[PDB]
């Protein structure tokens, strides 16, 4: 469907994110509209720290 | 010691006293031996006992199951449980030690005071009619029999009726 102009876009795009464990697989499939990643991240989280904002 | 009686001015305890916290020896002509004020014995330990059920039983807690289970993708709530079982035991061990650090100081002054007051009720009583010897002991200026050694253990010493004996024996002794 149209949408109204964001940064000259009438289209629209979603972004998704999971965290796949150690020896799990991630399986993608499509016939279209799928914006394919290419660099993954391996990490390891922390005790959550916060984020600030500041100049 | 915070009051300096026990210490202090009285150097050390009674082993021979056995049926008090705080008490009295006495010596007179029918013979010696140790007592125990009891009033102040048990004001003592009654005022002991409720400090010790006070820091027991004002703790009262609930049905409660510490444990959590969490699976391989909850690692950060898993960190989360662990931070709130971690801090309430660096409250618990921390107030838990000073708690009783300070109030064990506290328990120890507390019967230094006790002696203390103990020793200034019998001065405040002989007044001149004895002599202040050190280390917690009074020696009489007039003859004080076992009914006169229960009159100052029960607050009741009669001054006047052994002034007159003890300014003359005392003015003889000071010549």
């Amino acid at each position: 469907a149209i949408r109204p102009k964001v940064r000259d876009q009438e289209g629209r795009m979603n972004y998704y994110w999971t965290l796949v464990e150690p020896g799990d697989k991630i399986t993608f499939e499509a016939t279209g509209n799928l914006v394919v990643p290419r660099y993954a991240f391996a990490m390891e989280r922390n005790a959550g720290s916060g984020i600030i904002i500041s100049d | 010691g915070l009051f300096g009686a026990i210490a202090g001015f009285i150097e050390g305890g009674w082993t021979g006293m056995v049926d008090g916290w705080y008490g009295y020896h006495h010596q007179n002509e029918q013979g010696s031996g140790y007592a125990a004020d009891l009033k102040s014995t048990q004001n003592a330990i009654d005022g002991i006992t409720n400090k010790v059920n006070s820091v027991i039983e004002k703790m009262n807690t609930q049905f409660t199951a510490v444990g959590k289970e969490f699976n391989h993708l909850e690692k950060r709530i898993e960190n989360l449980n662990k931070k709130v079982d971690d801090g309430f035991l660096d409250i618990w061990t921390y107030n838990a030690e000073l708690l009783v650090l300070l109030e064990n100081e506290r328990t120890l002054d507390y019967h230094d005071s006790n002696v203390k007051n103990l020793y200034e009720k019998v001065r405040s009583q002989l007044k001149n009619n004895a002599k202040e010897i050190g280390n917690g002991c009074f020696e009489f200026y007039h003859k004080c029999d076992n009914t006169c050694m229960e009159s100052v253990k029960n607050g009741t010493y009669d001054y006047p009726k052994y002034s007159e004996e003890a300014k003359l024996n005392r003015e003889e002794i000071d010549s």
